[PDB]
RNA sequence: UACCCAUGUCCAGGAUGAAGGUAAGGUAAUACUUACUGGAGGUCCGAACCCACGCACGUUGAAAAGUGCGGGGAUGAGGUGU
RNA sequence: GUAUGAGUAGCGAAAGAAGGGUGAGAAUCCCUUCCACCGAAUAUCUAAGGUUUCCUGAGGAAGGCUCGUCCGCUCAGGGUUAGUCGGGACCUAAGCCGAGGCCGAUAGGCGUAGGCGAUGGACAACAGGUAGAGAUUCCUGUACCAGUGCUAAUUGUUUAACCGAUGGGGUGACACAGAAGGAUAGGGAAUCGCACGAAUGGAAAUGUGCGUCCAAGCAGUGAGUGUGAGAAGUAGGCAAAUCCGCUUCUUGCGAAGCAUGAGCUGUGAUGGGGAAGCGGAAGUUCCUGAUUUCACGCUGUCAAGAAAAGCCUCUAGGAAGAGUAGUACUGCCCGUACCGCAAACCGACACAGGUAGAUGAGGAGAGAAUCCUAAGGUGAGCGAGAGAACUCUCGUUAAGGAACUCGGCAAAAUGACCCCGUAACUUCGGGAGAAGGGGUGCUCUAUUAGGGUGCAAGCCCGAGAGAGCCGCAGUGAAUAGGCCCAGGCGACUGUUUAGCAAAAACACAGGUCUCUGCAAAACCGUAAGGUGACGUAUAGGGGCUGACGCCUGCCCGGU
């Protein structure tokens, strides 16, 4: 659910924050675990690219399962965990085997199913399968571009595409953003809504919180000096005195479409958001 | 008041020592040209 | 290797010869020589039961006589104890 | 010196009493009330530590930016070493 | 190079006095006694940094803001000892280099295998002695770690004792906050020992002063903390596995058994140390009690909390020698002196500034606050004598009490603990220590009523009351909120012009517009290569507004 914060101060008014009522385990499966290091937008050359980040809580890679090649396995559901580095939670998974693995945590996963991948797997939350035989109208996530690759379109929490139609070596697919598009029928899917739907509701309330994330305050461009930005300087406040609104870099800003033009992809698109 | 010079070997060899000079072009320049002026300590 | 030109010479002070009853020997090395090289020179050398050895590195002083400031040399001491079963050296 | 990365370390004492929990009530069951418990916070007072708001002195200075007396933060968007 | 200002300014926070000594020469050097200052430091260690400043014998030209017989100064000789401490021969992070390789007018940039790189991980020694300078290093006593040879039994020999991976697996291996415990360090009383037993009214004892112990290792024990057990079977763990993971059965548990575990007892101790007069007596009982250790152990929270080696195990493999016991021997390189809140480091200075970490006692106290002191350390590198104006830092002022002034600037005033009581407004948490008041000393009832500790002796903690007593005054010193009414701006905590501006400026949580379907847009770069992101529209970049409440009207001709 979501909690609210009694106004003890002035910084826990407005705040409210996730209760993790679905979080089953509260300690990680240690062999599935990386280490990661903030580069707060560091470049190769050091040089800071993109602004706004570095200085969070430290965190570990859990290394997630987003191909889902092992077919006619029945893999158990174990645990519901939480991960640090993406919305959605993530779910343990063992096998027949032996063999463990993360997967993402769909919508009404919970402890005790088991989950199928193949051919010969049924249309039911959290199995895996080939567009092609997945029927027309079911909600999907996790889709896949090219075969063999692993999920990339539908990850973050509470997302959800659908499968809108077939044309031979193709599939329409419904995005997530409103877009109409043509993805391979070899190209594979997950049945399902994404887990933690809840998660647009939650007020940060303080900036410290903002801080423990790893976001660094953002200057606006009309409090600059002439030599740093297109809108700093003048008397006083200031309007916007140009033709139209202005990125740090020239090239404006609002309104402008920055999509190349001459795209290899257009012919797949068949109706933008 | 804090000072500009606060002292460490370390990061005094490893900045101005000979093996940094002699790892690039123009530190091999400056050890080139200290040697022809005719310094008794290059580098350092 | 050639163990007259890994011992120098001997050692010959108050702090030296204080020690000297209680066979301790104290001498120069070279500034290469290893504690095994020492001893093994000087049981060659003085043909004596060496028990153990000490080493310690000394810097060089800052000296001058006007205008002329330079470094003396770099020592390397040895404190070599024979076993209670072996005949001393003289030094004298 | 500014921002960042990896790895360490520091913060005397005292005050307040959030969520939740238990018991007794109250209900068809709940809501709700009262006690006990509990120990939250860019919480409160205040040393070390960090800062620099007022005044005085200094102004060929003890000091090429300081001292004295008061002052602000002091579990955090904290101070600091390599 | 030499004048004038001119024998002028200054001589850099601070308490010294006298008696002896040395000497050509003494306020300034040495010794003695008294006095004074610091004492969560001005004390003890130890990193960085310095690089001989350390010790001894001589010296007085220059340096020392004066003097000097002295010195961190001059001269000459000395002084630093490690299998176990810190670092290499062990391991890895950020980062750096990089065979082939990709990219590029040259130069070169990037990067794979591989390797360097502590501020982190692993790893075997403790207690005393040392009168010029070193001590976990030398010496004494007792140990441990790895290895080697020599003896004596034992076992095994290719259906094969035994070893065992540069491979697999487990551990290593981790955040923050809170509370209750065990123990020990420390501290305090009695007891015990030794000595004194007294100057001025009194005291031979209810007198006074000092002390009132001891490791590592070895053998036991142990508050505790975690903890399922057995047996079958294997689409997984690049090959294999008896090991791990997964499944099913039997058996059931705050009871044992396994891991860890502070500490305690014996030995080490026929040893060492120890108050007084070279020797050496006593070393018991009780109370209090950690900021240390058990221990990130437990509980809770969300912001979800390094890697590799090492250690154990499994096979793949190697195998005729192997461990066992006793003995003797072997163990490399670098640092080690001295200063280290400082006259030896960074500041041109023997400079009122800056400098990481460990320890850091007593009375009163909640306290590392505050005042006075302990151990220990200091008396600050110009003096003496007069007591003018004026300047600076302080202390009191009759009557008035902001009349001063741009402005109550500065100063004065409140200040601890306990009890009573407390408004508008409110986002229901606050406002609030609102405001405004009252009580504190000492004696007796009184080792109180009652609590903590103990088997008891005893020790510690200490509310209410009554009666009294004394002062002008009882938190009698130091330290310790002034408050209220109304308005503007910013919601709040936070940040800012090192060295004139700390704010109404910036940030912020929240709102809205817009771009982006993933080799994403955006950004750095000639490119390769990267950040974005090991992310995927509930996500990422840009513009404006800035908690919250009520709202956000008209114009698309111009750009
Ligand atoms: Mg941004
Ligand atoms: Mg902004
Ligand atoms: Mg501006
Ligand atoms: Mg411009
Ligand atoms: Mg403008
Ligand atoms: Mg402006
Ligand atoms: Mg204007
Ligand atoms: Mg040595
Ligand atoms: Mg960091
Ligand atoms: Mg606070
Ligand atoms: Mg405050
Ligand atoms: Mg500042
Ligand atoms: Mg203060
Ligand atoms: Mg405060
Ligand atoms: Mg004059
Ligand atoms: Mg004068
Ligand atoms: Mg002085
Ligand atoms: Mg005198
Ligand atoms: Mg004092
Ligand atoms: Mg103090
Ligand atoms: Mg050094
Ligand atoms: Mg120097
Ligand atoms: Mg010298
Ligand atoms: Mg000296
Ligand atoms: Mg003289
Ligand atoms: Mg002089
Ligand atoms: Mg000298
Ligand atoms: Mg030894
Ligand atoms: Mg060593
Ligand atoms: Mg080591
Ligand atoms: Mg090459
Ligand atoms: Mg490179
Ligand atoms: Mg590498
Ligand atoms: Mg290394
Ligand atoms: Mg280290
Ligand atoms: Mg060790
Ligand atoms: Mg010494
Ligand atoms: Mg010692
Ligand atoms: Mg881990
Ligand atoms: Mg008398
Ligand atoms: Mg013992
Ligand atoms: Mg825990
Ligand atoms: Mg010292
Ligand atoms: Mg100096
Ligand atoms: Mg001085
Ligand atoms: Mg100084
Ligand atoms: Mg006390
Ligand atoms: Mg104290
Ligand atoms: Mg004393
Ligand atoms: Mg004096
Ligand atoms: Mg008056
Ligand atoms: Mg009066
Ligand atoms: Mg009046
Ligand atoms: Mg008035
Ligand atoms: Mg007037
Ligand atoms: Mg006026
Ligand atoms: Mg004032
Ligand atoms: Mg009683
Ligand atoms: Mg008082
Ligand atoms: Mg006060
Ligand atoms: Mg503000
Ligand atoms: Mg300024
Ligand atoms: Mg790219
Ligand atoms: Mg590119
Ligand atoms: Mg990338
Ligand atoms: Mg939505
Ligand atoms: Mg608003
Ligand atoms: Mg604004
Ligand atoms: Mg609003
Ligand atoms: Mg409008
Ligand atoms: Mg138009
Ligand atoms: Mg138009």
């Amino acid at each position: 659910a979501i909690k609210k914060y009694k106004p003890t101060t002035n910084g826990r008014r407005h705040m409210t924050s996730s209760d993790f009522a679905e979080i089953t385990t509260s300690t990680p499966e240690k062999s599935l675990l990386r280490p990661l290091k903030k580069k707060a937008g560091r470049n190769n050359q050091g040089k800071l690219t993109v602004r706004h980040h570095g200085g969070g809580h430290k965190r570990q890679y859990r290394v997630i399962d987003f191909k889902r090649n092992k077919d006619g396995i029945p893999g158990r559901v174990a645990t519901i965990e939480y991960d640090p580095n993406r919305s959605a939670n993530i779910a343990l998974i063992n096998y027949a085997d032996g063999e463990k693995r993360y997967i993402i945590a769909a919508k009404g996963l919970e402890v005790g199913q088991t989950i199928y991948s193949g051919a010969e797997a049924d249309i039911k939350v959290g199995n895996a399968l080939e567009l092609k035989d997945i029927p027309v109208g079911t909600v999907i996530h996790n889709i896949e571009m090219k075969p063999g690759k692993g999920g990339q379109l539908v990850r973050s929490a509470g997302t959800s595409a659908q499968v809108l139609g077939k044309e031979g070596k193709y599939v329409l697919i419904r995005l997530n953003s409103g877009e109409v598009r043509m993805i391979l029928a070899t190209c594979r899917a997950t049945i399902g809504q994404v887990g933690n739907e809840q998660h647009e509701l939650i007020n940060i309330g303080k900036a410290g919180r903002s801080r423990w994330m790893g976001k660094r305050p953002t200057v606006r461009g009309s409090v600059m000096n002439p030599n740093d930005h297109p809108h700093g300087g003048g008397e006083g406040k200031a309007p916007i005195g140009r033709k139209s609104p202005m990125s740090p870099w020239g090239k404006p800003t609002l309104g402008y479409k920055t999509r190349k033009k001459n795209n290899n992809s257009d012919k797949f698109i068949v109706r933008r958001r | 008041m804090k000072r500009t010079y606060q002292p460490s070997k370390r990061k005094r060899k490893k900045v101005h020592g000979f093996r940094t000079r002699m790892s690039t072009k123009n530190g091999r320049r400056v050890l080139a040209s200290r040697r022809r002026k005719g310094r008794k300590v290059l580098s350092a | 290797m050639d163990a007259r030109d890994i011992i120098k010479r001997p050692v010959v002070t108050e702090e030296s010869t204080s020690i000297l009853d209680d066979k301790k020997y104290t001498f120069e090395v070279d500034t290469r020589a290893t504690k095994t090289q020492v001893k093994y020179a000087i049981e060659e050398i003085f043909d004596v039961k060496v028990a153990k050895v000490n080493v310690m590195n000394y810097k060089g002083k800052l000296k001058r006589m006007g205008r002329y400031a330079g470094y003396t040399n770099k020592r390397r001491k040895a404190i070599v104890t024979v076993t209670a079963d072996s005949k001393e050296i003289q030094f004298f």
